[PDB]
């Protein structure tokens, strides 16, 4: 048994110009 | 002063579908003048397109690709207009 | 493009502790409009949130429940920012 398993948690934040 | 005088509304501020544009509008008129900015926080990037219309009114559409809960926020001079941020849920295409 | 003009720092990018909220901050005002992405890789899930306040400072906070070696990625417009990813030793309570 040779796999690496890990937890990956994401959040994103997109925003705008003026 | 400033931000509290701004108003926004649209489908885009109440619910959306993954992949399909979610639109809304903002009306500033009555507020100072300066800068409107919009931000989307959640489990995926957002593509936000912006349009100042010769109406003193401004129109917005954004796309996200992942179902889940997001937060759309509209800010005048770096602070939240009434009701910002809007808790906006995204469900999968039908 | 643009990610090279973004900086981050703070104790949450250096060490953290299980069950204990860990904080760091990001400077974006020199890169304009775009998207931040934050990923936390390791033994358990992370709760993450931004704090975008009236200074125009940007803060991140996260909480993981398990000791171990995690990695915090911060990318802007999909590109990594200087010094990302970050090796973050998470110690026991």
């Amino acid at each position: 048994p040779l796999e690496k398993a890990s937890v990956v948690s994401k959040l994103f934040f997109s925003w705008t110009a003026p | 002063g400033g931000a509290h005088k701004v108003r926004a509304g649209g489908p885009g501020l109440e619910r959306a579908e993954a992949g399909v544009p979610a639109e809304f509008s903002i009306w500033t008129r009555e507020a100072g003048a300066g800068g409107l900015a919009i931000a989307v926080e959640g489990p995926s990037k957002a593509e936000i397109s912006f349009e100042d219309r010769k109406d003193g009114s401004c129109g917005v559409a954004y796309v996200v690709q992942e179902p889940g809960d997001y937060e759309v926020s509209v800010k005048f001079n770096e602070e939240h207009i009434p009701d910002s941020p809007f808790v906006v849920p995204v469900a999968s295409p039908s």
